[PDB]
DNA sequence: ACACACTCTCCAATTCTCTAA
DNA sequence: TTAGAGAATTGGAGAGTGTGTTTTTTTTTTTTTTT
């Protein structure tokens, strides 16, 4: 009833857009976008705000007043999505290519209706009907910065911030899967053969049931309307929940979340246990009909998806622009990339160069293969760290967590056999049974980190070995039989029996594993504590500066960041080298000394089991992961014998 | 209705009569202006209600009788003053019709009017009261609508209308049905402006008796209180906590026609207007302590008058105290620029004969730390411990609710092989995962731990190895800083000192009470708090290159040399030193590590270990 | 419907009803009671109504002259024998035993320090004819719970987790805090009490930590055991029950039970008991501390030559004050100090 | 307040009848 | 034989009224404390 000033007017701003999309340059950057869309060769517009505040600067440079177009549509978003589509379908351009027309049954139908009109003389349909793409707006650069460009957490999202775009940082808890959304629904008149249309924005809508088309009532015809697929207009629907970090959860509290929706081309980007800085318009949820009667003031509420930025870029999104051309060159040029590449990881720990060699070559991993019969065998390495209490173990398999795009960490008494691989819970209140993949199978793809190994019970160890191996899991329980895909590289970590190592047993009664789980590690490293006047002295004076700076102590050697090192390693993850007879006959000659060397000492204090067919594709596996990181596309001896190396220096602990 | 017009013109007399309130509201606005231009603090204000009895007792009794009738115009006269007073130009769209008043707050001398939920009767409904009692439920906060805008598509004219709903206001009103217009008086279709609209928070509690006030094991009586804008999530279930508000009934009582025969009676609540915790920890130092904090800081032996001022009562263990001191200081946290961690905090185990004051001694901690948890060994799990899953939702156990505090730990001897395993993640990473049906998540457990155990053979057995006298793994006594043997050796003038002791500390008698009633320096403990507090926030030491060499020369030695040490040496031991030094220089409110505190660190860390000096 | 009304082999029938204003929270649970009020019913099969009743009506520290008895008593110069032959005075010998049952009743005195240090007032004592004791300490006490090793539920003696979501209940040592608790046979104690009681008894503090559940419980008790190792350390005196055969006894009491079949009394007692423990919390003269530290280092050294220890010396000063307590005197001296270790002769 | 089921009422469309050219 | 003036019978347009709606196992997988 009552009306109030205030300070913005819509047509100015209305003027600003349409100068806005014909004359900004980084031919005008907007006018390609739509000249594609008017080719039918882009579906979705993507606005972005770091243009409006440069043409803002700009025009005021040269001496003119201007609205502040950017605060405009962060304080008030949602109206703008029809003021920028208003202004796009008043400036489209014509196509510059042939279509092909008659594909479209809408072209057909207005066609038609436009020559009976046309006839009869000798709005009428609602625009959203033709519109063939969608709008989004990317929140301001925070580098150039407002609160869309500034991160919130769940908590902080109070009731103030309604109609506003913003900002949230957390982890994604479950997505649904797509069905369509009406938006112009098309009927068709039995008598006068005709047809309306109707738009929903609701959640529910009543759909017509009588022809008031004015012709139709004069010619008195009751007619009867029907439905129809053909000529309606759909959009994709999705629908995800983002939950907040476990460690920023204040104490005694039960964290919180907030429901997400997605539509158009944005559309199945979103996926369970990713963190992500989702943006986007914040909104209520009205009820309807007799419900909102009596439902109070309270409102529900969400969040409309327009942009979406991942902390960690996933291996599989690779592609080599020549800005990640430009970086790669860098370590290509300088040279020796094996020895920086491993040094770089972890500078804070002292020593330890061969473990962190192999943990470089466990980031990088070997072959895939699938033989013409059907079979196929593992590509993945697994890695297990033996050893003394205090020698960086827990500090040292904590730090490749954070190199990983996808990684888990896990401990041995925190974790179920059932959790650590699938789980089969009656979780509904429906008394249904729904599957539910554990740490093995988030970990897809990437590589899974277990602490205190050997404090894990003996029958929890032995889910571990299907996954290992086959890199699958099978389940067979009430109502559920299926095969889960898990393609994951396992990182170990174990004190000796007793806690620290006991000289008089031998290595095997240390170890204390059986001897089908002791095989399906590539490598176990062992690595003691022994006290040294020399060696003390100088790992003392690297930590105690450590202390003082936060900075690893250096002379001669700057490491890569961890930025430019995932590049590298990404991009060495693409080159599939392949063997040569050459080198096949040097590894096939070292198999079998391997072999006769087990079997004469099985008996001795120098015995660590008896080498299996399993051996021998360890090798090879850590030769083509060295063949990997130089780029190469063939596997040379000098992979070989390195691999080779590296599994010799396992054993020297045991000669102090 | 002219009444509502004078109470307004007494209360703006009231205003301007007590000035304290006018530099209240302007100090506010100032701050709340200044970052602006660059948190926000909220528009409310808390008024002495004896004040306004010696202004006038017609007003008072008013508001404290009548509050649906004083409350409002009052706070309409306090947003006048608010908005008279100058204020930044050119708002912006949402700040021109932001619906936001100011709100009061009232503190002392309820008299009749201080209650608790067993006594709260149907003769207090609608006067103002104060409660007490214990958070028991918490509601999720919502948002709840109160004024809406729109803008008409034609004639370029904004329109807005209103809501109301029974707990929005202390007066009552038609209520309305919170449906949205869709058109115009004159037909022009509308559309609804989001962010020029208003919306607040909303959120529900309950409030339970004390249970030292149950009567006969009777069931305990509870209320209902109603949260909203500014006081929303200012408490969580377990607080002790006093409730100020309007006590008022709500909704049709089943006279709107239903089947009980009227026999239910009305619905009934308090209306939030301030909220006070209670102390059942934190102090807040004045300048006075400022002062004589850093005065007896230039002692020339402050960590003798401090450690000896532990536990004064037990008489003996000198290094014990000192240990303590500084694990109540504690290190420096380090966090890398690689996001890698380094820890800070100090943890302390005890061994030793029956009767040595183990028990006695641990206590003490528990009563001068500001957070602490206290367990039996025996009495606890390892998931209890640690972290328990439910229902799926994950519930902490002690050592992820003490996260920066102190965990003590009594009859450790007693805990199983299958609980102690869980415990050496949470002494190092400082982090709790697990791994279950349905779950994957980390928590945060920053603790220091300290705690007391029995030898093997019931006494501390010379004539054999520590080993043998103490059964815990080498992976486990590493993680321990100072690991203390303690022993009860029979001697004449030991007992003699010990047992004087004693009898002087049973013959103390407090201070307002006549005999047989039923009830060197040392500081303070209600000071001794003050002074840990101020250290552990103000003083962060840096380490240097005299302390440096001290530390690496004392732990190659340690390692190297071949004596009968009680523990194993690591590189673990190291860090024990940097902690140490670390701690003391902060003792001396010193913003280095110099020499001296490196000095005194090695001297207690090889008396602990190697057991003489 | 009234216990003594109810036709056999039924459960008994109930009413629900109604009151307002002043006949409001006037009764409480179990209490027998007389209504008057209409008889009417109300709306909640076809035709038919619930009843119920509205109410019209219901029916259902220490003077001047109390405390000038006890005063008399008080300087008696004989009360601790009669305090002493009150006491189960059917049982025949066992003198020790009774003046033990009298300290455990009186106990000593608490008291709390600068320092925040807390000192215990309870006394413990253990049992080893015996089945009558712990009755009449349950019928003189002020406050007593009775019970037997494996305790009422399974919470046991002192408490368990049960389980659906988990949830903890106390057993019979947090049942009785604050007055006096007895065991019947302390040898049948379950297994998590075994371990337990060292926590209840000298911290008076039962703490748990488990399945989410992190709470600690108040155990302000003394405790009195009887049973037929290490566990008797937890206690402040220990002795075991002696028996006689006289006929005449036997025949006595056989008679009694015959005539039921066909000196201070325990009310007054009780009242007095309660009485001293309000009045007076008696403090150690200098005197008696000289006594008490020579005749421990006198023990130590003796021992040495040939254990005791700080636990046991703050035990009998527990007990002296306890003596002190009987004749209302404010300062306990080298007389009471005497019989104290006269009477630790537990051995 | 929002789709439905059911009731009531008035008005004009229709067919039938009578009269005269 | 056509047609036009007057009367009677019926249909359904459309207006009105009242109404209803929100809201002890038994079998099977998994974690936890208890003997
Ligand atoms: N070479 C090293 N360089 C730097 N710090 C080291 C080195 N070796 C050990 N440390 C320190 O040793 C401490 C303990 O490391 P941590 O990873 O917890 O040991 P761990 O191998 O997991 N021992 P445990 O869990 O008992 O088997 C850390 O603070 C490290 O800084
Ligand atoms: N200076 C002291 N030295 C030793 N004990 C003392 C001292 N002062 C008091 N005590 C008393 O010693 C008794 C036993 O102390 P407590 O701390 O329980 O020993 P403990 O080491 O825990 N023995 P235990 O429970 O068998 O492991 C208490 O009653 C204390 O009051
Ligand atoms: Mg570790
Ligand atoms: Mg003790
Ligand atoms: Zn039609």
């Amino acid at each position: 009833l009552p009306s109030i000033q205030l300070p913005v007017d819509y047509n100015n701003l209305f003027n600003e857009i349409t100068d806005f999309l014909v004359t900004f340059k980084q031919g005008p950057k907007y006018m390609a976008m739509l000249q594609k869309v008017a080719n039918r060769e882009l579906n979705s517009v993507i606005i972005d705000l770091d243009d409006i505040l440069q043409y803002q600067n700009e025009k005021f440079l040269q001496g003119t007043q201007a609205d502040d177009l950017v605060s405009a549509i962060q304080q008030n978003a949602n109206h703008f999505t029809e003021l920028f589509c208003r202004a796009i379908d008043n400036n489209m351009p014509l196509p510059t290519k042939e279509i092909d027309y008659k594909d479209d049954v809408l072209d057909v139908i207005l066609n038609q209706r436009r020559l009976r009109n046309e006839r009869m003389l000798s709005e009428l349909f609602p625009p959203n009907l033709t519109r063939r793409y969608f709008l989004y707006f990317k929140p301001l650069s925070q580098n150039c910065a407002a609160i869309s460009s500034k991160p919130l957490s769940v908590r902080q999202i109070k009731g103030d911030f309604l109609g506003q775009l913003i900002t949230v940082r957390g982890i994604i808890t479950r997505v649904s899967d797509v069905k369509p959304a009406v938006e112009v629904i098309a009927y068709t008149c039995d008598q006068c053969g005709y047809e309306v249309f109707q738009e929903v924005n609701s959640r529910t809508f009543t759909p017509l049931s009588e022809c008031t088309s004015e012709e139709c009532s004069q010619n008195q015809t009751k007619g009867q309307l029907f439905m129809s697929t053909r000529a309606s207009k759909f959009s994709a629907f999705q629908e995800c929940k983002i939950q907040e970090l476990s460690q920023q959860v204040p104490v005694g509290h039960i964290p919180r979340s907030l429901n997400i929706h997605v539509n158009g081309t944005l559309v199945r980007s979103l996926s369970p246990g990713d963190i992500v800085d989702v943006t986007g318009i914040f909104l209520p949820a009205p009820y309807t009909g007799f419900k909102a009667l009596k439902a109070g003031l309270l409102t529900e509420t969400y969040l409309e998806a327009q942009f979406v930025r991942q902390h960690k870029k996933k291996f599989a999104s690779f592609s080599l622009t020549s800005d990640v051309e430009e970086r790669v060159m860098e370590l290509i040029t300088s040279g020796d990339v094996y020895n920086r590449l491993a040094k770089s990881i972890a500078p804070e720990i002292y020593g330890n160069l061969d473990v962190k060699k192999a943990l470089l070559l466990l980031l990088v991993g070997g072959v895939d293969k699938r033989v013409g019969d059907g079979m196929k065998i593992r590509g993945d390495i697994n890695v297990c760290l033996m050893g003394d209490p205090g020698v960086a173990k827990s500090q040292l398999l904590k730090a490749i967590c954070k190199i990983s795009p996808r990684g888990v960490y896990t401990t041995g008494k925190g974790s179920s056999g059932v959790g650590l691989t699938a789980a089969v819970m009656k979780d509904p209140v429906t008394d249904e049974m729904i599957l539910e993949g554990g740490a093995l199978v988030l970990a897809d793809n990437g590589i899974c980190c277990i602490d205190e190994f050997d404090k894990m019970d003996e029958s929890d160890r032995t889910a571990i070995h299907e996954v290992m191996e086959q890199q699958t899991i099978s389940i067979s329980k009430a109502g559920i039989n299926t095969t889960l895909n898990a393609r994951t590289s396992i990182l170990a970590a174990a004190n000796p029996l007793y806690g620290r190592y006991n000289p008089r047993l031998s290595p095997l009664d240390n170890i204390n594993l059986p001897a089908a789980l002791l095989s399906r590690f590539d490598i176990l490293f062992l690595m003691l504590d022994i006290p040294s006047r020399d060696d003390d002295e100088k790992l003392a004076e690297h930590v105690t500066y450590v202390h003082m700076h936060n900075k690893q102590p250096d002379l001669d050697f700057t490491p890569v960041e961890p930025s430019k090192m995932r590049e590298y390693i990404a991009y060495a993850k693409t080159k599939r080298p392949v063997m040569s007879e050459a080198v096949n006959d040097y590894v096939v000659q070292a198999y079998i000394r391997l072999r006769q060397d087990s079997k004469r000492e099985m008996d001795s204090k120098f015995s660590f089991g008896q080498a299996t067919p399993r051996t021998l594709l360890g090798i090879i596996r850590l030769s083509q992961a060295l063949a990997k990181l130089r780029l190469a596309d063939m596997v040379d001896i000098d992979d070989v014998e390195e691999a080779l190396r590296l599994v010799r220096v396992s054993k020297e602990s045991l000669y102090q | 209705d002219a009444v509502f017009g004078d109470r307004v013109r007494r209360f703006q007399e009231f205003l301007d009569t007590f000035t304290s309130y006018r530099d209240s509201v302007r100090s506010i606005q100032v701050y709340n202006s200044n970052n602006a231009a660059n948190n926000i603090l909220p528009h409310r204000i808390i008024i002495s209600l004896d004040d306004l009895r010696e202004f006038d007792r017609s007003f008072w009794s008013g508001i404290l009788v009548e509050p649906a009738y004083f409350i409002p115009p009052a706070e309409k006269a306090l947003t006048d003053l608010a908005d008279s007073m100058d204020d930044v130009p050119h708002p912006n769209a949402s700040a021109v019709s932001s619906r936001h008043p100011w709100k009061l707050s009232f503190k002392g001398s309820f008299g009749a009017h201080a209650l608790s939920p067993r006594t709260l009767t149907a003769q207090h409904l609608n006067k103002l009261v104060s409660v007490e009692g214990i958070v028991t439920k918490t509601s999720l906060v919502r948002p709840k609508l109160i004024r809406s805008v729109h803008y008409a598509a034609k004639t370029g004219r904004f329109h807005y209308r209103d809501y109301t709903d029974a707990t929005t206001t202390l007066t009552t009103r038609i209520p309305t049905p919170a449906i949205y217009p869709t058109e115009d008086t004159e037909g022009n279709k509308l559309t609804t402006e989001y962010g020029y609209s208003t919306f607040i928070d909303h959120q529900r509690i309950t409030v339970q008796e004390m249970p030292e006030m149950a009567p006969a094991g009777q069931l305990p009586r509870s209320i209902d209180v109603i949260l909203d804008d500014d006081l929303v999530d200012k408490t969580k279930p377990g607080d002790r906590v006093n409730v100020v508000g309007v006590f008022k009934s709500l909704g049709a009582g089943g006279m709107n026609q239903s089947n009980s025969n009227t026999l239910i009676g009305f619905k009934t609540l308090i209306l939030g207007n301030t909220v006070y915790p209670l102390h059942a920890a934190r102090q807040m130092l004045t300048d006075f302590d400022i002062r004589n904090i850093n005065k007896l800081s230039k002692k020339k032996d402050i960590f003798d008058i401090l450690s000896q001022s532990l536990a004064p009562s037990i008489y003996g263990h000198d290094h014990i105290k000192k240990a303590i001191l500084l694990m109540l200081m504690g290190g420096v946290e380090k966090n890398l620029e690689n996001g890698s961690h380094l820890r800070g905090d100090i943890n302390i185990l005890m061994v030793g004969d029956p009767s040595t004051a183990k028990s006695q001694l641990l206590r003490f901690v528990l009563n001068t730390a500001s957070l602490a948890i206290a367990t039996t060994g025996r009495g606890s799990s390892g998931v209890g411990l640690t972290a328990a899953v439910t229902t799926r939702r994950l519930e902490a156990g002690a050592m992820v609710l003490a996260d920066r505090g102190v965990v003590c730990i009594d009859e450790f001897d007693k805990m199983t092989d299958v609980d102690r395993v869980a415990i050496h993640e949470v002494m190092e990473q400082q982090t709790v995962t697990i791994a279950k049906a349905g779950i994957h998540t980390t928590l945060n457990a920053r603790c220091s731990v300290i705690a007391a155990a029995n030898p093997v053979f019931g006494q501390y057995d010379v004539n054999r190895d520590p080993h043998q006298n103490i059964a815990l793994p080498d992976s486990l006594l590493s993680r321990f800083d100072l690991l203390f043997v303690v022993t009860d050796d029979i001697n004449e003038i030991r007992d003699r000192s010990i047992s004087e002791h004693v009898l002087r500390t049973h013959r103390y008698l407090p201070p307002g009470y006549l005999e047989g009633e039923p009830v060197p320096k040392l500081v303070t403990i209600p000071f001794l708090r003050k002074y840990v507090q101020y250290a552990k926030e103000r003083v962060i030491p840096q380490l240097t290159q005299e302390a440096i060499n001290v530390i690496v020369k004392n732990y190659t030695d340690l390692r190297n040399d071949d004596n009968t040490k009680k523990s194993p040496i690591t590189a673990r031991t190291l860090e024990t030193l940097i902690r140490l030094a670390t701690a003391h220089a902060k003792v001396r409110l010193s913003k280095t590590v110099n020499k001296v505190d490196a000095k005194v660190a090695a001297n207690l860390l090889r008396f602990a270990l190697l057991g003489e000096d | 419907e009234i216990p003594e009304l109810v036709p056999v082999g039924e459960m008994p029938r109930n009413l629900t009803m109604t009151c307002d204003r002043y006949l409001t929270n006037k009764v409480i649970p179990g209490t027998r009671v007389t209504i008057v009020g209409i008889y009417s019913i109300y709306n909640s099969g076809v035709a038919i109504r619930t009843p119920y009743i509205k109410i019209l009506g219901i029916q259902s520290m220490f003077t001047e002259e109390e405390e000038e008895e006890f005063l008399q008593l008080s300087r008696n110069p004989k009360l601790y024998e009669i305090l002493t032959n009150s006491i189960a005075p059917s049982i025949f010998g066992n003198e020790d035993i009774k003046k033990a049952i009298v300290c455990l009743l009186m106990g000593g005195s608490k008291k709390i320090l600068p320092d925040g240090m807390r000192l215990r007032g309870d006394i413990n004592v253990l049992l080893l004819a015996k089945s009558q004791l712990l009755k009449f300490v349950e019928k003189v006490s002020p406050i007593a719970v009775y019970t037997s090793g494996k305790g009422s539920s399974a919470a046991g003696l002192t408490a368990s987790v049960q389980r659906r979501e988990f949830y903890l209940e106390g057993g019979a040592m947090v049942l009785a805090d604050g007055g006096v608790v007895c065991i019947d046979e302390f040898d049948k104690m379950r297994d998590e009490d075994r371990v337990a009681i060292h926590e209840a008894m000298e911290q008076q503090t039962i703490s748990i930590a488990k399945a989410g559940i992190t709470t600690v419980l108040n155990s302000r008790t003394s405790v009195l055991a009887a049973a037929n190792t290490t566990i008797l350390s937890r206690f402040d005196m220990i002795f075991i029950v002696k028996d006689d055969h006289n006929e005449e006894r036997d025949i006595s009491i056989a008679n009694h039970v015959i005539n039921i079949h066909t000196e201070i009394s325990i009310e007054k007692m009780k009242r007095y008991i309660t009485y001293c423990r309000l009045k007076c919390a008696p403090r150690l003269s200098p005197q008696a501390a000289e006594k008490l530290s020579s005749n421990f280092v006198t023990i130590r050294k003796q021992l040495l030559i040939n254990p005791i220890t700080i636990r046991q010396l703050e035990a009998i000063i527990r007990i002296t004050e306890s003596l002190a307590k009987l004749e209302l005197s404010p300062i306990a001296q080298e007389r009471h100090v005497d019989e104290a270790i006269r009477l630790f002769q537990a051995s």
